[PDB]
DNA sequence: AACCGCCAAGGGGATTACACCTTTTACACCAGGCACGAGACAG
RNA sequence: UUCUGUCUCGUGCCUGGUGUA
């Protein structure tokens, strides 16, 4: 449903786990639909510049992650429908990445990107 | 410095590296603007290098007047090569005598019919194409691929590479080769044939087949008759009004600057091949149109006031064009 | 013939919804006599001759 | 452990996967486009007739299009149906190859975090190359370390040269010092002789820059032209001499000079360097002699020595370097 | 232009009638010689013709 | 106005202009298929019958079977 | 214009509803029943038809319709019109079936038409023929129907059931047709001034004003969609861009182009001219001058030659003896020509008398 | 209205178009009477090929361009320095002076445009 | 691989390396003859083309020109077989260049497209969409498959996906012509030699 | 295993359709055109 | 045994219309 996709298309940033696409008071105010249980980012704005990025390149509506290619080759197949970012920059600090392996949740990098 | 006259002219296609060597406008032209404010730029459409501007002024390159400096030379890079209209149908020609993925001749030049062209034909290279090109039709297999040529230290056959000819079909200003046999199942039978391809397989004929197509390569190699450096042409040949007005080539030449200026970034941050076609499609058309805007079914290339561009084959076209109208 | 438009659906209720359309009749004409407003709206009669002189084009309004 | 791109080639395109279709959109909107098919596809996935595409991918690199995942070309159809931005994009939308499809997500290297690399656009900092220290939290500002090409009000009624806080402190101003701390005209931050205050976000560009070792000492474009002697200087042809025949950006093409190897030879220009030997004839083309002439009358690996022809002095340069008045102008002389 | 220019004349003769264009870039494309002897290919030029 | 087509989109794979007609003028039977899925229809004609009939006897075909 | 004084110049074209049967030898038609056909005061373009018999078991008669890419046999349109039966499609051609001479000339066209009787049939024939390839069987119909009904012979009415009065019309066109082949009645001739018209000021400015007005109204479309899309108000005082007839009109009488100026290389040129003011019989001239559109550095002199059906018309003596000899024409000093007026008050005067209404008659 | 002082018009090295350098064209743009074709064959009729010459070279547009020995295209040619110089040869010395019309030089500017090389070889 | 062992014992001289480059343009002559395509792979050309692409003792990079034909060739070579590869050890010489910093970008979209045309069977996917059956797509659909005016208006085309695929809809004049048509031959004014009437078509 | 015949392909030839170029010399005047919407930053 | 003359060849273009031999 809707409140999934972005309100507006002014001050866009990418969840960093997940890259999925939403505005700043869009995560603020409902959080990230994908991946809440691992990170705890609702609530509270240091926790979400400290993950999330407003550094992406291209964004990919999808309407069917299940049944997508586009959803294969970019490891979103298991996520809800919505808009996410082609790549984010950046990596996780050096708190949360060592609790998400203690928690068992392999932590790889998002940025997809190859370098010059 | 001694008098002389004209005893002889010789025509030939002007070599790629022969342009960006006798050009002035080192590393070629990047900016489709003329000033960047009161002085022209030293790469842009306006390069004071490329001849004189102003009247009572002087030529960077030789110091000349107004009246006494010919305009210099300048050149545009192309990214991606085009096909040259005008010599198209030439390439096309030659492109069907030489067998594709390999470029030798379709017909060995020891051939006993093609000595007896050769033998007839001295001087006469038009007519040389002509006939030797009537021998290569009925040839839709590069004979000869059974034998290894060279013995690697262990009569002759022709010594191709056994891969069945294209038949090439031309769509208005793109070729396409079409496949009737084909050498493997995966092979597709019918692509576009990119300039770019066009001149990997042009680069590759032997200095003595392309005499045999009748193309000395001392003046007129073949895969120079594909668009890969646009000579620009100086000041004197277009020259811009003042009241400044700019004449109908630098506005094509406009045109072509900003597309080769997106083309080679959109090949620097490595979009996709579909995108670079579709925008190669657009630099054809106005390098073709640059030389040549009565071509026929494309759209003409008209400036936003309403009328078509005169390009140079038009400024040669015939009554009040340079020869008739002018010489 | 008579505009039709119809909205283009943006779907923010997150529902198909029934776009507005605007419909347009053009009816009578009326026109006036050819008529020369100087540069601050003044109206007067132009005079053909007065059109000829000033390069002025003599028409009417619609 | 299993290198990560092997584990990548598993998850390519096939002729059994939905085929990724180009669309057209207006330029600037196809972001704009995107979302809105996907509220498209919302609002009718409920209904009888729901849309039959699966994702829409609109890359920041590209220009122009938006591109619709579908089973079946006329899928992506029924979505764009009706939708402005994409009407243009209507009537076809190609196929990108199973082979360039790959490639549509790809990208090369935003890019806004400290410790990097940028330049400045606007205003009177026209192509410097900068570095970025410090990020604000409220991201409202950012800390750029800078070179100043102000006059200080005294040229109104200039090049790039490092900053100091001596020969500005006379001409006037509110200036406050306390040690190697100082402030002037409207909180110009110094510290230890070296500025710090921060940039507009919109005068600066972040892509682009691609830094050079000049660069990490304050904070390789060649001059190769046809007819150029050269030598080899790296990878599988070392030592192998050869004479510049094109130059093609940073791509040469070379004739190489022995009775054995008569065929065009390409290398890029990092590979090359020129090469002399005594007795040629030089021109200097860059440095600190540009313009100058004259007799190479020694060579060494690091240096050639040149006798200038006109002004006669022995001049060293390295080998990859080789208005007053107008003519007929009269000038006095002495007295 | 179906008869002259198929003559064995030099490329600006036939270049100053009709199909100008075409028979040049042929010419170029052939790498093809004009021995300057005839009245027109001297006149292009600024030479006393024969 | 203008020239009437003779290749089509196969209205199954979409693929543009890889469906060609096969007229068997001597059966009475036109015959098309996709060069690209290989799918084929066949029906009869007469001497009026052009392609574009046959591929119309198609997408009839197809447009009364999709219901 | 601009303190210029600009004159229009009479422009004559081939006079609209009427139907002329040709012969251009130089093609596969023996014959050509052409009728350029244009529904009535009311605009919108001509739309014209070409009922012609082959060349060549032989003299099939073929009609070229509107928006149809390929020629259609005459007895297929006829079915699409619903006269199914063969007796009943040639009642609308042989109204004497005693002529023999006459019937052996329509076999073939029966012959070529036999594999098709169903009306259905022959609209989907012409549909297939004149719809994209993709629509469907209803559309593709439904779309022959309307090219039938509002795009054929349009003058012969566009209303929900004119099929009958267009049968009678087309039928009119093949029997006519018939008549030239039959050589019975003389070909028609391109120069008698009784198959020209003169298109005056006002159907010039008529011409020009309604692309204009189109225009116009195109641009209030656009701007209005900008405003209601983002269901906002839209003001038309701002949609209307006033411009557009002004400068239209204005440009068009200025530089003699009578197009619009965006595609100005493909209208006619100099059809309003600077009037000549050197000598009162000069002026008087300018303002009395017909214009023939046949281009220039035609070879054929016959559009040059003076018609006899000139007399009185036109000057037998005044054209430029220039290149355009005999296309610039002067109207004879009681020279009139016919502003217009509706036929309605004379369709209801022939009503009242003894007239059998088409639709009605046996 | 034909009247002999609206159409009586002299020249004798008036102004001159910027493009091809050639007299103007047209009495009140002071211009030159065009020396057409079909006079230039009456010329050649009566094999006056000095006032042929004239006319085409000397009273129309007389230019003259420096052409390397060994390629025929259009040197570099400072004559302020005495230096010449035809890029591509580098050669520097070997060449020639050639007397041709400013037209002809147009042309073969325009043909080397077109990627053609009328490589005036006078030697 | 006579001439890349040279090759490696000029590279350790410190000398140029062109007993390859030497017999490169041969090599890439043969390489191209269809006919033997299959008796080249399987004499071991993977093999020497690895040796070939393989860097050198100083860990160079082969000759530019080395890596762009041998490169086309082997995307020209698609007849190798997984056990080819797995064996010649071509596609770790590949993937080397594909990672390598001093390779060109137009390499390393070739090395990129060899890897992917040669991962694709490791895989079971093909890029070929000629390649898949008609009843594989006919299966596919149905897998995919869901739960005024004055003038006469154009129609569009059916935007309807088609699902279901429909069962199909299912001389003595010529001999007298031809005798015609042979005699209007035979009383032809024919001549033994085509005339050349405006020089057109001149033999020789 | 040999020779007579029909079958297939080669190739050279023949006949039909679409593409391209050309269309007289000069000479005077006139008038009109010559792109424009619109968005981002600085005293 | 206060000065001071110091100025020398500028330029639209395309398209269309009418007219002259
Ligand atoms: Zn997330
Ligand atoms: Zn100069
Ligand atoms: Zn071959
Ligand atoms: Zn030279």
């Amino acid at each position: 449903a809707l409140e999934t996709v972005p309100k507006d298309l002014r001050h866009l940033r990418a969840c960093l786990l997940c890259s999925l696409v939403k505005t700043i008071d869009q995560f603020e105010y409902d959080g990230c639909d994908n991946c809440d249980a691992y990170l705890q980012m609702k609530g509270n704005r240091e926790m979400v510049y400290d993950c999330t990025s407003s550094s992406f390149d291209g964004i990919i509506a999808m309407m069917s992650p299940e049944d997508s290619w586009v959803s294969k080759w970019q490891r979103v197949s298991n996520f809800k429908p919505g808009v996410y970012a082609v790549s984010v920059t950046g990596r996780l600090p050096q708190g949360i990445v060592r609790e998400l392996k203690s928690r068992g949740v392999a932590y790889k990098s998002r940025d997809t990107a190859i370098k010059t | 410095c001694p008098l002389r006259t004209i005893k002889r002219v010789q025509f030939g296609v002007l070599s790629p590296d022969e342009l960006k060597r006798m050009s002035v406008t080192e590393g070629g032209i990047k900016y489709p603007e003329t000033t960047e404010g009161g002085r022209p730029k030293l790469g842009g459409l306006m390069d004071p290098r490329q001849g004189v501007i102003e009247r009572t002024g002087r030529c960077q390159t030789c110091a000349g007047n107004m009246t006494e400096c010919p305009g210099h030379f300048g050149h545009i890079e192309l990214a991606k090569p085009v096909f040259h209209v005008g010599f198209l149908v030439k390439t096309m020609k030659v492109l069907r005598c030489v067998c594709f993925f390999c470029s030798k001749l379709l017909v060995d030049s020891n051939n006993p019919k093609i000595k007896d062209i050769l033998a007839k034909s001295k001087g006469q290279p038009k007519k040389r194409l002509t006939h030797v090109y009537d021998l290569c039709k009925g040839k839709n297999i590069c004979e000869g691929g059974e034998e290894m040529d060279n013995k690697f230290g262990v009569e002759k056959g022709h010594g191709g590479c056994g891969r069945y000819q294209p038949r090439i079909r031309r769509s208005g200003l793109e070729l396409y080769a079409e496949w009737k046999h084909v050498n493997e199942d995966s092979q597709e039978k019918k692509i576009l044939l990119s300039p770019e391809r066009v001149h990997e397989i042009f680069k590759r004929i032997s200095d003595e087949e392309c005499f045999v197509l009748g193309m000395e390569p001392r003046y007129a190699r073949p895969e120079w008759m594909i668009v890969t450096v646009l000579p620009v042409p100086p000041l004197s040949v277009r020259p811009a009004v003042v009241m400044r007005n700019q004449d109908d080539l630098t506005h094509k030449l406009a045109d072509i600057v900003k597309i080769n200026n997106q083309l080679r970034r959109n090949e620097q941050n490595g979009a996709a091949a579909h995108v670079i076609a579709e925008d190669v499609k657009l630099l054809q058309f106005h390098v073709a149109t640059m030389v040549d805007n009565e071509l026929p079914g494309l759209p003409r290339a008209m400036q936003k006031s309403g009328r078509p561009l005169k390009s140079l084959k038009q400024r040669l076209k015939g009554k009040e064009g340079r020869v008739r109208g002018n010489l | 013939p008579p505009i039709d438009l119809q909205a283009e659906a943006q779907h923010a209720s997150g529902e198909v919804e029934e776009p507005p359309r605007y419909l347009l009749k053009f009816e009578q004409i009326y026109l006036s006599k050819p008529t020369h407003w100087e540069r601050d709206g003044a109206p007067s009669p132009m005079m053909p001759n007065e059109a000829r002189l000033r390069n002025l084009t003599y028409s009417a309004p619609l | 452990e299993l290198s990560d791109d092997i584990t990548q080639q598993q998850l390519l395109p096939g002729v059994k996967d939905p085929n990724l279709w180009t669309v057209k959109c207006k330029i600037g909107e196809e972001r704009a486009t995107a979302i809105s098919l996907m509220r498209k596809f919302i609002a009718y996935q409920f209904t009888d007739t729901p849309l039959q595409i699966k994702s829409v991918v609109a890359p920041e690199h590209v220009k122009g299009y938006i591109y619709v995942e579908a089973y079946k070309q006329t899928h992506v159809k029924q979505a764009i149906e009706g939708v402005g931005n994409l009407r243009l994009g209507y009537w076809n939308q190609q196929m990108v190859p199973i082979k360039e499809m790959t490639d549509v997500l790809k990208v090369v290297k935003a890019n806004l975090k400290p410790k990097s690399w940028v330049r400045l656009k606007r205003g009177i900092y026209k192509d410097d190359i900068a570095q970025v220290d410090y990020v604000e939290p409220s991201q409202n500002t950012i800390s750029l370390k800078m070179i100043p090409r102000i006059d200080y009000d005294r040229i109104k009624a200039p090049p790039q040269r490092l900053f100091d806080a001596e020969k500005i402190r006379s001409l006037g101003g509110d200036v406050a010092s306390d040690g190697d701390f100082l402030i002037f005209e409207g909180n110009r931050y110094s510290r230890k002789g070296f500025l710090f205050k921060s940039f507009a976000m919109s005068a600066v560009i972040t892509e682009g820059v691609k830094p050079t070792l000049s660069e990490l000492e304050k904070f390789r474009e060649h001059n190769f032209q046809p007819g150029d002697n050269v030598e080899v200087c790296e990878g599988e042809l070392i030592n192998l001499q050869g004479k510049i025949l094109s130059v093609d950006g940073n791509k040469i093409t070379i004739m190489p000079k022995h009775e054995d190897l008569k065929d065009m030879l390409e290398f890029p220009a990092q590979e090359l360097r020129k090469y002399f030997k005594m007795g040629d004839h030089v021109k200097v083309i860059a440095g600190r002699f540009e313009g100058d002439t004259g007799l190479i009358v020694r060579v060494e690996e690091n240096f050639v020595i040149l006798f200038s022809d006109l002004t006669m002095h022995e001049l060293k340069v390295l080998p990859r370097d080789l208005g007053q008045h107008e003519w007929g102008e009269l000038v006095q002389l002495d007295p | 232009r179906h008869g002259v220019n198929r003559q064995d004349t030099g490329p600006l003769m036939k270049c100053s009638f009709e199909e100008t264009v075409d028979v040049l870039m042929e010419a170029a494309a052939h790498g093809e010689s004009d021995p300057m002897k005839g009245v027109s290919e001297n006149i292009m030029l600024g030479q006393l013709a024969p | 106005t203008g020239t009437l087509e003779t290749q089509f989109t196969c209205p199954f794979c979409n693929h543009e202009k890889s469906c060609d007609v096969k007229m068997d003028r001597a059966r009475n039977t036109g015959v098309i298929s996709c060069t690209v899925c290989l799918e084929e229809f066949q029906t009869p004609i007469t001497y009026l019958s052009e392609p574009v009939d046959v591929y119309s006897d198609w997408i009839d075909a197809c447009e009364a079977a999709n219901q | 214009i601009n303190g210029s004084e600009k004159v229009l110049i009479a422009q004559e074209k081939m006079a609209t509803n009427t139907v002329y049967v040709f012969a251009k030898k130089d093609s596969k038609y023996a014959y050509t029943g052409e009728c350029r056909s244009c529904l009535e005061n009311s605009s919108r373009p001509t739309s014209t038809i070409w009922v012609s018999m082959l060349a060549r078991i032989g003299q099939r008669i073929v009609a070229t319709l509107p928006y149809i890419k390929q020629e259609v046999p005459i007895i297929i349109v006829f079915r699409a019109l619903g006269f199914v039966s063969d007796r009943d499609i040639l009642e609308h051609i042989i109204y004497d079936f005693e002529d023999p001479e006459m019937m052996e000339m329509v076999k073939p066209s029966l012959d070529e038409a036999f594999v098709i009787q169903e009306q259905n049939v022959a609209l989907n024939f012409i549909g297939s023929r004149g719809a994209k390839p993709g629509v469907t069987k209803e559309k593709r119909i439904k779309y022959a129907k309307e090219v039938l009904q509002k795009e054929m012979l349009p003058h012969v009415g566009v209303s929900d059931f004119c099929e009958t009065k267009k049968a009678y019309f087309l039928g009119y066109m093949v029997h006519r047709l018939l008549l030239a082949a039959l050589g019975r009645r003389e070909l028609d001739d391109r120069d008698h001034y009784g198959n020209k018209r003169l298109d005056l000021a006002g159907p010039l400015l008529a011409f020009l004003f309604r692309g204009m007005f189109k225009n116009l109204l195109k641009e209030v479309r656009i701007y209005a969609q900008k405003f209601i899309d983002r269901g906002k108000d839209f003001n038309l005082e701002l949609a209307i861009k006033t411009r557009i007839i002004s400068d239209g009109l204005k440009y068009s009488l200025a530089t003699g182009n009578w197009g619009d100026q965006k595609k100005a290389h493909q209208a006619r040129a100099g059809v309003s001219q600077v009037l000549n003011r050197l000598t009162f019989a000069s002026t008087l001239s300018h303002l009395r001058r017909l214009n023939s559109p046949i281009g220039r550095d035609g070879k054929l002199a016959k559009p040059r030659q003076l018609h006899n059906t000139l007399w009185g018309m036109v000057c037998p003596a005044e054209t430029p003896e220039g290149h355009a000899v005999g296309l610039v024409k002067n109207l004879a000093l009681m020279a009139y020509i016919s502003v217009g007026s509706q036929p309605s008050p004379i369709l209801e005067f022939l009503e009242e008398w003894s007239m059998e209404n088409l639709e009605e008659i046996s | 209205k034909h009247m002999v002082d609206d159409k009586i018009h002299s020249r004798a090295r008036g102004p001159i178009q910027i493009l091809n350098r050639q007299p103007m064209e047209g009495r009140s743009r002071d211009g030159g009477l065009r020396f057409g074709e079909m006079e230039r064959d009456c010329q050649i009729a009566h094999g006056a090929a000095q006032f042929l010459r004239e006319r085409l070279f000397e009273a129309s547009d007389p230019y003259q361009v420096h052409v390397c020995n060994l390629c025929g295209i259009m040197a570099i040619a400072n004559t302020r320095t005495h230096t010449y110089e035809c890029r591509g040869c580098r050669n520097k010395t070997q060449i020639s002076l050639v007397r041709m019309p400013y037209a002809c030089k147009l042309l073969f500017q325009e043909l080397m445009s077109m990627s053609i090389a009328p490589r005036m070889m006078s030697v | 691989n006579e001439a890349a062992e040279e090759d490696r014992q000029l590279n350790n001289q410190k000398k140029p390396a062109l007993k390859k480059l030497t017999l490169l343009p041969a090599v890439v002559m043969h390489l191209k003859k269809q006919d033997l395509k299959e008796t080249f792979i399987d004499s071991g050309v993977m093999s020497a083309i690895k040796e070939w692409l393989s860097p050198l003792p100083d860990r160079s990079l082969p000759a530019l020109k080395i890596r762009e034909e041998l490169l086309k060739i082997l995307q020209e070579l698609p007849s190798v077989s997984q056990e080819t590869l797995k064996h010649s050890g071509i596609g770790r010489a590949v993937m080397y260049l594909y990672k390598h910093p001093k390779e060109s970008r137009s390499n390393k979209d070739m090395a990129g497209k060899l890897i992917n045309e040669w991962s694709r069977p490791i895989f079971g996917l093909t890029s070929n969409y000629k390649g898949m059956t008609r009843e594989e797509r006919e299966q596919r659909d149905l897998e995919q498959m869901p739960q005024f005016c004055a003038r006469a208006r154009v129609p569009m085309p059916s935007n309807k996906d088609y699902v279901v695929r429909p069962k199909w809809n299912v001389s003595r004049l010529d001999k007298q012509m031809r005798k015609f048509t042979d005699i209007r031959k035979k009383s032809r004014s024919a001549h033994a030699v085509k005339i050349s009437i405006e020089g057109n078509k001149m033999p020789l």
